[PDB]
């Protein structure tokens, strides 16, 4: 573990057009990870800190730009 | 004995508690009650009973 | 959204100011040193 | 025998690098190596001259 | 990795008795592992700081206790 | 038994030179013989007194010689 907490991110599925839609997504970045760079704002999303990942996916600090890639994914809009 | 600091200094305690302590002698004395005048055992003007 | 952002509740987190958010901090200020009491 | 000790410390100053927009992982060494102040720092320039 | 760097042990080793030893080890601590417990004191060694592990032998964070075992086990005397 | 208590002698094994060691040694001896002699001075030693001898070999005090002899042979070098 990061040994320094994550923070556990949600995204809220919701719907842009017809059979267009962003699908929720729920993952756990290191705390440092999350600290060094992110980019959800205005994402339709929830947030709390913990000491362990709360949620199936998690970015390990030694990720970074897998971890960005997978933030900026959390505005993909699919079927 | 735990602390290395001191002795209990307050009590929190429920409304029977202190209306019991209110109403006993607890000087060093014979066995003695009555009405409860100790401490206020009252939850209305206050919260704090008085000094045991 | 200039989100401060905060600490992750995690001791070490805390101690070097590092903020899940926009702004870094100085440290935990001190709340004094307290020093075990000798036996009489 | 004798001898002498000393510490001191140097450092980066923040902006140095200039180039980039922003620094990575939030909290720092300040201490320069290859990574950080290695042909970075704005402050300096050095030309070699040939010629003379 | 540690992700705050690590303490680098060596010992040497000791002449202790009859065909007795203590053999030389090379370990490397996380640096917050190390600070919560290091009883090497009195133990013919050497140490250093590091971003990475100097030795193939390292105690990581979710080590505790088996770096406290390997830490008593810098003075074990063997053949 | 010496009446009198014992000095409690421990020497410890030391290596010299290639196939070279000082071999280890426990003794115990008659407070009234150690008090006359003891050779034991720079010998990688340890001492306490007791009112029992602490080793299983002892020299009481009428040996005289032998622990004499005892001593000399603490500093003998052996394979």
């Amino acid at each position: 573990a990061s040994a320094r907490g994550y923070v556990n991110i949600k995204t809220f599925e919701q719907k842009l057009d017809g059979n267009k839609k962003i699908e929720g997504k729920e993952v756990s970045v290191a705390f440092p990870l999350y600290s060094d760079v992110h980019k959800i704002s205005g994402a339709h999303y929830q947030t709390f800190p913990s000491e362990k990942a709360a949620y199936s996916t998690v970015y390990e600090e030694n990720q970074r730009t897998e971890w960005i890639a997978a933030n900026e994914d959390l505005w993909k809009v699919t079927g | 004995r735990q602390t290395g600091r001191g002795e209990g200094n307050f009590i929190i305690a429920s409304r029977n508690v202190v209306n019991v302590l209110a109403s006993v002698d607890t000087g060093i004395s014979y066995a003695a009650q009555g009405l409860a005048t100790g401490f206020s055992t009252d939850t209305t003007k206050s919260v704090f009973a008085g000094v045991l | 959204a200039e989100i401060g952002g905060d600490h992750g509740y995690n001791a070490t987190n805390i101690a070097a100011g590092q903020t899940s958010g926009a702004v870094t901090q100085i440290g935990p200020a001190v709340m004094g040193m307290v020093r075990r009491a000798i036996p009489n | 025998v004798m001898g002498f000790k000393t510490r001191y410390g140097i450092g980066i100053n923040p902006f140095a690098e200039s180039a980039a927009q922003a620094p990575a992982s939030r909290i720092q060494s300040g201490m320069p190596s290859i990574l950080n102040s290695l042909g970075k720092n704005a402050y300096f320039r050095r030309v070699y001259v040939k010629g003379i």
